[PDB]
C-alpha cells in the first residue's frame, strides 16, 4: 500500500505525501490551503495566502471597524431587527488581529438565536495559544462564554453548527440589550 | 475602563 | 390622612391594613401567605406556611437528594434519555434551602434545549440577599451563569419561558458532558 | 474540590 501520493497542495508548498484514505484528511487540515474570505457573508470569494487576507479586508471591506486592546466591548446596534443579521468587527491585541462576529438566525423553524463567536486571523498552531471570553451583563444576571478563538482556516459554520460558541436567544438578549443594544465584553488571553 | 466599538448591522 | 386597605390573604384570618403604597411590602412577608409545592411537576397538591415548606418536603418527597455545602457539584445523571426529563436536588447553606432544577423540555419540535435555574426556598427579599452561580465545564471551554436565587413563590415557569435561566442545546450538552453525565458546579454566595 | 450528588432523572 505504499503508494504515496503527493498533496494537492504541494503545487504551493507542502511537501507532505500520504496513502489514498488520508488525502482528504488532511488537505483540509493543510497549512499551505489557501484562505477563503473570513467576513461572514456569503457574498465575498477571494482567496490567498494568510499574509494578503489582513490587506484584503482592509481594501475590500473598509466598512468593517477596528479596535486595539486585549480587553474591550463589542456593542452589537439595534439587535431587534427582524430577520438574520449580523455584526462583525476587529480586535487586534497581542501582535495579531481577531475577528468578533454576532450572528443572528432562525436556527430551527420557530426559535430565532444569536450566536457571538470570535476567531483569529491566523493559523491554527497560533489560535491554539490563546483563549477568549465573551460576556453579557444585564441586571444582576450575567453570562460568560469562554473557549480558545478559532483559525480562520477552520473557519466558523462548523462550530456554530454544533453550538461551540456561545448561543442565546432574544428573549434573554432583552434584559442584556441596552436600548435595543446588546453590549458583550470581549477579553481575549494568553496560555 | 474599556474601549467601545458601536458596530453597525448588515443583513 | 391615607386610606388604608387590608392584606389580600386576610381572608386567611390576617388582620392588618395599609396604605396602598406599603401593601405589597407587607403582602409579601405577610405569614399567611400560602405556598404551593416547590417540587417541579404538578404531582403533589401541598399547602401551607413558608415555614410549613422545608418540612414538607423532608417529609413527602424523599427521592430529592439533599447537600450542606457553598459550593457543590450538581451531577444531573444519564443527560441523553428521550423526551422531557428532570433532574432536582436541594442544596442548604447559610441556613437557606435552595432547590436546583436542571429541565430538558422539548417545547420546539426537533429542538431540544436543557435549562438550569436555583430556586430559594424563602421570599423574594430573602432572594435578593444572595447570588448563585452555575458553571459548565469540557476541554478548554467553560459556560457559567450568574443570576439572583428565584423565589419559590414566584416560581420558575415564567423565568424558563423568559429563558432567564441559564440554557443550552445538547450539542453543547455533550461536550460538556461526562460518560452521559453533566456536571454542573454550584456556587451560592451571599450580598 | 467540591461534594458530588449523582442525582436521577425523573418525568
Ligand atoms: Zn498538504
Ligand atoms: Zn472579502
Ligand atoms: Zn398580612
Ligand atoms: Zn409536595
Amino acid at each position: 500500500n505504499s503508494v504515496l501520493f503527493p498533496c494537492k497542495y504541494a503545487s504551493s508548498g507542502c511537501e507532505i505525501t500520504l496513502p489514498h484514505t488520508e488525502k482528504a484528511e488532511h488537505e483540509e487540515l493543510c497549512e499551505f490551503r489557501p484562505y477563503s474570505c473570513p467576513c461572514p457573508g456569503a457574498s465575498c470569494k477571494w482567496q490567498g495566502s494568510l499574509d494578503a487576507v489582513m490587506p484584503h479586508l482592509m481594501h475590500q471591506h473598509k466598512s468593517i471597524t477596528t479596535l486595539q486592546g486585549e480587553d474591550i466591548v463589542f456593542l452589537a446596534t439595534d439587535i431587534n431587527l427582524p430577520g438574520a443579521v449580523d455584526w462583525v468587527m476587529m480586535q487586534s491585541c497581542f501582535g495579531f488581529h481577531f475577528m468578533l462576529v454576532l450572528e443572528k438566525q432562525e436556527k430551527y423553524d420557530g426559535h430565532q438565536q444569536f450566536f457571538a463567536i470570535v476567531q483569529l486571523i491566523g493559523t491554527r498552531k497560533q489560535a491554539e495559544n490563546f483563549a477568549y471570553r465573551l460576556e453579557l451583563n444585564g441586571h444582576r444576571r450575567r453570562l460568560t462564554w469562554e473557549a480558545t478563538p478559532r483559525s480562520i482556516h477552520e473557519g466558523i459554520a462548523t462550530a456554530i453548527m454544533n453550538s461551540d460558541c456561545l448561543v442565546f436567544d432574544t428573549s434573554i438578549a432583552q434584559l442584556f440589550a441596552e436600548n435595543g443594544n446588546l453590549g458583550i465584553n470581549v477579553t481575549i488571553s494568553m496560555c | 475602563l474599556r474601549p467601545v466599538a458601536m458596530v453597525r448591522p448588515t443583513v
